This record gives structure tokens, C-alpha cells and sequence, in this order.
RNA sequence: GAGUUGAAAAUAAGCAGAGAUCCGGAGAUUCCCGAAUAGGUCAACCUUUCGAACUUCUGCUGAAUCCAUGGGCAGGCAAGAGACAACCUGGCGAACUGAAACAUCUUAGUAGCCAGAGGAAAAGAAAGCAAAAGCGAUUCCCGUAGUAGCGGCGAGCGAAAUGGGAGCAGCCUAAACCGUGAAAACGGGGUUGUGGGAGAGGCUGCUAGGCGAAUCAGUGGAGUGCGGAACCCUAGAUGGUGAAAGUCCAGUAGCCGAAAGCAUCACUCUGACCCGAGUAGCAUGGGGCACGUGGAAUCCCGUGUGAAUCAGCAAGGACCACCUUGCAAGGCUAAAUACUCCUGGGUGACCGAUAGCGAAGUAGUACCGUGAGGGA
RNA sequence: GUAACGCAAACAUUGGUGAGAAUCCAAUGCCCCGAAAACCUAAGGGUUCCUCCGCAAGGUUCGUCCACGGAGGGUGAGUCAGGGCCUAAGAUCAGGCCGAAAGGCGUAGUCGAUGGACAACAGGUGAAUAUUCCUGUACUACCCCUUGUUGGUCCCGAGG
RNA sequence: GUAGAGAAAAUGCCUCGAGCCAAUGUUCGAGUACCAGGCGCUACGGCGCUGAAGUAACCGAUGCCAUACUCCCAGGAAAAGCUCGAACGACCUUCAACAAAAGGGUACCUGUACCCGAAACCGACACAGGUAGGUAGGUAGAGAAUACCUAGGGGCGCGAG
């Protein structure tokens, strides 16, 4: 599962990227708390995979960009131009 | 400030003493003084902060050859 | 370019469930949820209008004193709260 | 290479031999405040047009005037800024005190403040020492010596050369000449002292680790200690373990090991002309050299004057003569030397909770103070 | 085991609670304040507010009680107050002047309400908020659409 | 409306059911409530139903008219919002800027608890102290003094002799 994760998600391609990372940290991070999720059903671990999923393809994203060029000072911009343009929506699973 | 820009001349400490030796301390200060000087090629004034013997080195040596040895020029 | 300060998707932390919170769904109409301190009511209508495709009559908010900011989000005559609320585990 | 999900440790769910938790090297992220830097502010917030503010870099422009300068608009990974225990360089610069009072003098160029930068910094390659005998840039220790001296000749202050060491290293530049007007601004020619010039004729270490000898019982909580019987040693350094262990454990002597990153080795002269100029010297006022102006040299400075160019200039403790030594008014430069907020390794006729750092407990905390600050 | 127990407005009873009550709760009397000892605000505090529990310590006595200890909660705004507007005293100050350094003066501006400028009232509700939530009836500022005029906008010269 | 560098201020022309400026007042807001009192709860708290009359006279403020009036001299902030307006100088310009109309539709940040003539701030204390402003009832009285009271709040955290 985890040395499967580069083999993975190295192959879907930056785009693919902004509504995998945004589900991720959409539905299941989000729609698990509410109540803690029905209280008997939490999978604590849930919230151990989104955190480390996400963090994982942001790395993809900011890796590929080194190859580029960027340098983390228009990296940073280009983050708020982005994150400026987002619209929550409802996660699967709803 | 009391430095000439040209000579790099400052003022110096002196403990200036009575007849029995009773000292103090106090700054003999450059004789500096704003004044205009002519320029070769322009050929106008320039309103400067000069000491005297800067005058005497202006006249010695023509204001380009002084003025080179303190970077700012043109005013 | 909108938000005072830009925070995340994320903002709603989670809802609060005692007994006045309950009184309020029927009462009012209105659900109520502990939110982001950078939150502000413009980007709470946005998210929560957007996020379970409903209406927002009003938002009206305050900074319990340990500082985390908790709004009540006020629902049109429309949208029936009492149901929304009870598929989101709080009945 | 086996169990983990920080400390106190409980639950819930996970991740683990297809190799986690961990350990090391290299990268990625890093809300807001703070040099703070889009603008404001009552630090950690508010407003936005979402912007490295400001300066020198670099592209265009076009003010009062031709050129130019100020200025405006752009691109910019964009160099600078702030912080830092002591040590260090530079600027300013005390007083109490000592002199049995006190002003010269001493405290002292010390404390303090201010600015600056490095691992050291500063110094530094002779216009130097020294004496007719010689030495060859600095810097530091021993010494000369508490001697020569200076000093209301009072209190006090106090050198250097000769001599022994530690450590050694030497460089570059401007003009006279040349070329593209000419001190429009660029390349070559040369820079030296018991005179010199040009001109004309992969290797190892460090940052993770690895393998690593030899003991058993009696002893009435517990045995490493006691009497008994053994064994190892290139291991008898250390820390632990129910009671003090070479042989119980982790270790140690001894050997082994690195993808990646850091450090280390890898013939003549016109004696034309050149010799750092408002400079040296000089007058006058000072500072500082052990040296209080004194016979006061040497070094540096405000004021005013104002040379010479190796048939020269400066020094050799006023000064002149003769000797000898050196080449000032442009720069650069490792070492030996100073120190400890700090890291690793070792050591202690050091402390053991009124001691040792203030601080063995989540201490610069509680508490006090408007505040600097004090402080268990 | 002494001095003291912080005004000379003032208490009394019955019942309750409980291991225990002059002191906690309720009732009835009585008395005291009323340009306060009343109810609101500004500053300041900084959770003291409300609920349930506890009574080692704290409370000048006691204590079942508390501004105390533990556990959980509570502060809802276009119109109230401030900021997103404006400026005074004062502050900081680009360029500029002056100074061993630190810095000093000073214009353009920029901050800076204690002042100007601006739009909401009643009734209702509730352990703890209410001009904030509810009901009614309002008002300010923007984006629609019907008529339009050709320019707007800033700077700028006046009224105020 | 007009002259004169002149659109505002200023030197001369006319015209005004000769009138203006306001606090109160008439209506809707408000055939709604609100409401004194009655009719039922069941144990320690309010809560369901019902619901009469709802006017006049006099006194009357330090409140408002009033940034009004008179008098006085010591001569009484600024700046924006607002309203004109003609320039010049720039921008934004024909899916647009300014004016009016009902009906729509839309609505940023922070404070809000509690004490605040104090047992919670300031006085080391649950201290006979200090602390800006607002509201101001009755009877007596010239009165915000006094005395006794209302609304509202309290009997001063040792007692007994």
C-alpha cells in the first residue's frame, strides 16, 4: 500500500491531481467528524490515511515543479491563485 | 556633518590647556564653508561644502581630478 | 478577490450538540456550528449553500471567550432543518 | 531487522516479514507576529488594487535649461538589511579611588555606550633595527628588568636592542613609454637597494551501524559480597542488574562497514624622463610614543604656509658636519595568538539539595514593580 | 488562650433541608436605604455569569452556603458601540537641512476621538443573551427593470 | 437671468395668492395588542382560558423648540460627507456613466457574559476610602437640602449574657 503510492499516483497527471486532492480532503476528512461519524463508527485510521494521502500528492505536484523550475516563491503565489478558486461541493459517499 | 567630502578631513581632539595644566577636551573643527565652484564643463555653479585647502587643491589640480576621488558627482 | 483572509476548504470543524442547539432546530429553523476564528459569514453562507445545496436566510456569529468562533446558520421557510439535521447525526 | 502509533500510559482503531516503529544523509511543506517589506496599526490584527517596502544593480523614458540630474513606468531569485555568549577592530569616553587633603598626576584610554566583522581580528613585507660588528615582514612566549629612564623627581609609571624559542611567505598596482583626439578611457611595457627602471640604438576522516572471549552452585527478601571449586583476556574502560560482577546485560580490546552529503590531499646612456604633492618639511595649537615640553627626537593631527626627486629624499633621541641604513605620501596576504552561548571525547585530594548554575519539580516560573528592573 | 472579630440600619419567629443550622432555603412579622445602600452605561477587570456536585484549604465565628474547589454550559446585530469615512491636540515624516555614532529640525503626506459624518422601534421568549433571536411594523446602502442625456471619473474653483 | 479676465463672490435691474421657521398636535402605525380582575392547575415553579373601562381637568420641568432671541466682551476648531460649477490636465468610454419610478432581490470585521456610588476596578484585605456619564416618583418645602415613604434594593459573615 505505501511503497504502491508513487506507482500510483505518479501516473494520474496534475489536473487528475486538484479533484483527487480535493475530494480526499473533501469527504473523508470532513464528513467523518459531524458527529464523529454515527460514534461507534469512526475508523480513526481514516483520519491517519487522508492526512498522509494528501500530503502525499501535494508532494507530487511540488516535486514535479522543482524539475520545472519555480523555486517556492511563485510556488506560493500560484497556491493562492488556486486555493483563491475553489467551490466546496458535495463529497461521495453523501 | 564636519567633514569636507573632498580631503576627508575631520576635527580633532584637542585637550586645550590653562597655564597650569588643568585640561579639558574640545574639537578644533575644519575650516569648511559652503561656497559656489566652476565647473570645466559645464561651466556653472556648484553649490558645495568645501574646506580651504580644498580650494587650494581645486586650483592646484582642476575639479574632475579632485572630484574623481569622491565617487558622487553631477550634483 | 474574496476571502479577508484565506483559510482553507475545510473552515466548519464540526457542529454542536447539547440542548440548546436541539431547541434551536425546531424553534428557529437554524442549525449551529463551531467554525474557523479566520471565518468570516460570507465564506460560511458560501460553503454550507454550496456544500448540502440549500439556502441561508442569515448567519450570525461569535467568538466564545477561549477564542473559536461559533455561528448560527439561519434556513428559509423552505428547507426543512429538522430532517436535514437528523441525516447528519445530531437526531 | 521486531514489534510499534512522543512524556506521563488508560481506552478506541490502525500499521507491521511483500519488511513498519526507529536510526542516519539529502529534499518538500512551514498559519500569524517579528529585519517585516502592499498600506495602517495599540506585536501576533485590520484594510485591500493581493503587492520584496526601500535603496546600487538593468530596460525604457524625459523636469524646471541643450547635454545632464531629480523623477515616473517596467522587468528582476533579488546583492544589502536583522540576530549573535565571549574574544576582536574603529568612534565617543567617565567617576569613585591612590597621592594618607588636592588641582599636575593616578584610577584609564579602564567601565560604559555606539558602530563594524571574522573564525579569529588586527598587524605585516623596511623611507626598519644597529654600530663600524652585523640583522633581514609581521605576531606570540621566555628574557633582558623592575635595569635604562619618566615623575607636584611625589604617589606612582616603566621601555627597547643584543640573547633563547613558537611559527615562517611573500605579493600586486600607478606613471615615464606605447596605440584607438588629449589628463573622453581602455589593453600592453615594467615596480627594485650596499640603485632600479622603461625608452633610443579518485585520498582519508566525519554523519547510521555491524561481529565481538570467558561461571557454576551453597549463603533464610534479593547475590555481583563471604568460604568453595573453575574459566577468559590484543577484552580487568564504563553504565546497569532485587547486594558491591573480567565471565548476567549493554559493552569494551580487537576487527568490519557508506547509496548520499561535508571537510582534507588531489652592451651603451642625453646622466633626457621616471621614484605615489597640496604631500613631506616649516610656523603655531595639540595627541600619543615608558617619556608630564623638557635639550625632546621618532609617529599622527586643526590652522596657515609649502619643497626636492636618486649630483635626490628620510632616519640614526635637539642641532650641524662626515659615515651607515633605508626608500614615506597606492593596495593585498596563511601561521603561530585571544575566547566559550556551544558539539564530541576524556579527566577531577570538585559540589551533593542552606552546596553546585538563580534554577535536580512544566524557573527567569510564582510573586512584586507604570516602567527599566528585581526575583524565590 | 489575652487584644481583636472592620460603624450604634435590627432583627424575630414557624416550617424545611441535613450527620449537624443564630448563620443555607421558604413564609410571616419588624426595621434600614430611596440625587441610594435603586436600575443603566464608559474605563478596568478577565470567566467572577448560569447549572449540577463538593466542602481538605479560602470566608475574621459557624456553614448543608459562596465571587471558593470540581464538572458541564453561556456573549447571535446592515441600523447599538467601534473599524472599513473625516480630521484637532499630538505623533511619525519621503525628498530637504543639520549632526563623532545614536540621531536632531522640517515640508509633502500618513496616523491620531474626547469632536464631525452617517440607517430601527415596540411587543414577545428564556437556567444564563437580547434595539442582536421571535412577531409586527420600519429605515440606509448596493444589483434588476421604464423613461431617458451623451459622455462619465477624478483631479480641480466655489458655496456650505 | 444679466454685464466685467468672471461658471461662484461682488456694482447696478426687476418679481414674489407679502410670508416664512419650527417643537407640539390630526391620522395610520394600533378593528392588534397591552390590560385590572375572574375560571382551572398540582408541587415548591409559572401557565392555560377569559378579559371590563381605556377619557377629561389642572400643575408642569434643568427636557424640546433653540446650531432661535437679547446683551456682553475676554471675540468664540479643523477636515471629509453634502451641494454647485466653466474651464485646463489626465484616465474610464458605447454588453456604459449621471437623474428619477414603484415593485423586487441582496446585507463585511470586532465588542456584546458578569461586577461596574463595587466582597469582582483602584486602595496588599470579602478594607468606614477613591471612581467619568445617564434616568429622576409622592407628601411637606423656594429647593437635586432636609424628614418620612413608593418602585427597587437591603438588615452591614462572630454570637449569647
Amino acid at each position: 500500500v505505501k511503497k504502491e503510492d508513487e506507482l500510483k499516483e505518479l501516473r494520474t497527471k496534475t489536473n487528475e491531481q486538484l479533484n483527487e486532492e480535493i475530494l480526499q480532503l473533501k469527504g473523508e476528512l470532513f464528513m467523518l467528524r459531524l458527529q464523529r461519524s454515527a460514534r461507534e463508527n469512526f475508523k480513526p485510521s481514516d483520519f491517519g490515511r487522508m492526512r498522509k494521502r494528501v500530503a502525499r500528492m501535494l508532494t507530487v505536484k511540488r516535486e514535479r515543479e522543482i524539475e520545472q523550475g519555480v523555486g517556492k516563491r511563485l510556488s506560493r503565489k500560484l497556491d493562492k491563485a488556486w486555493k483563491r478558486s475553489i467551490v466546496v461541493r458535495p463529497p461521495p459517499s453523501l | 556633518r564636519r567633514i569636507c567630502p573632498f580631503t576627508g578631513k575631520k576635527s580633532n581632539k584637542a585637550n586645550r590647556v590653562s597655564h597650569s595644566n588643568h585640561k579639558t577636551k574640545r574639537l578644533q573643527f575644519v575650516n569648511l564653508q559652503y561656497k559656489r565652484v566652476w565647473w570645466e564643463a559645464g561651466k556653472r555653479f556648484v553649490k558645495l561644502r568645501l574646506s580651504t585647502k580644498a580650494l587650494k587643491t581645486i586650483e592646484k589640480n582642476g575639479l574632475d581630478a579632485v572630484a574623481k576621488k569622491a565617487g558622487i558627482d553631477l550634483r | 478577490y474574496p476571502r479577508r483572509i484565506l483559510d482553507v476548504y475545510q473552515i466548519l470543524q464540526s457542529p454542536i450538540i447539547t440542548e440548546a442547539a436541539i431547541k434551536n432546530i425546531a424553534d428557529e429553523n437554524s442549525l449551529l456550528f463551531t467554525v474557523d476564528v479566520r471565518a468570516d459569514k460570507k465564506m460560511i453562507r458560501e460553503a454550507i449553500s454550496n456544500f448540502f445545496g440549500v439556502k441561508v436566510r442569515k448567519v450570525n456569529t461569535l467568538i466564545r471567550p477561549d477564542g473559536t468562533k461559533k455561528a448560527y446558520i439561519m434556513l428559509n421557510k423552505e428547507y426543512n432543518a429538522s430532517e436535514l439535521a437528523k441525516k447528519i447525526g445530531i437526531f
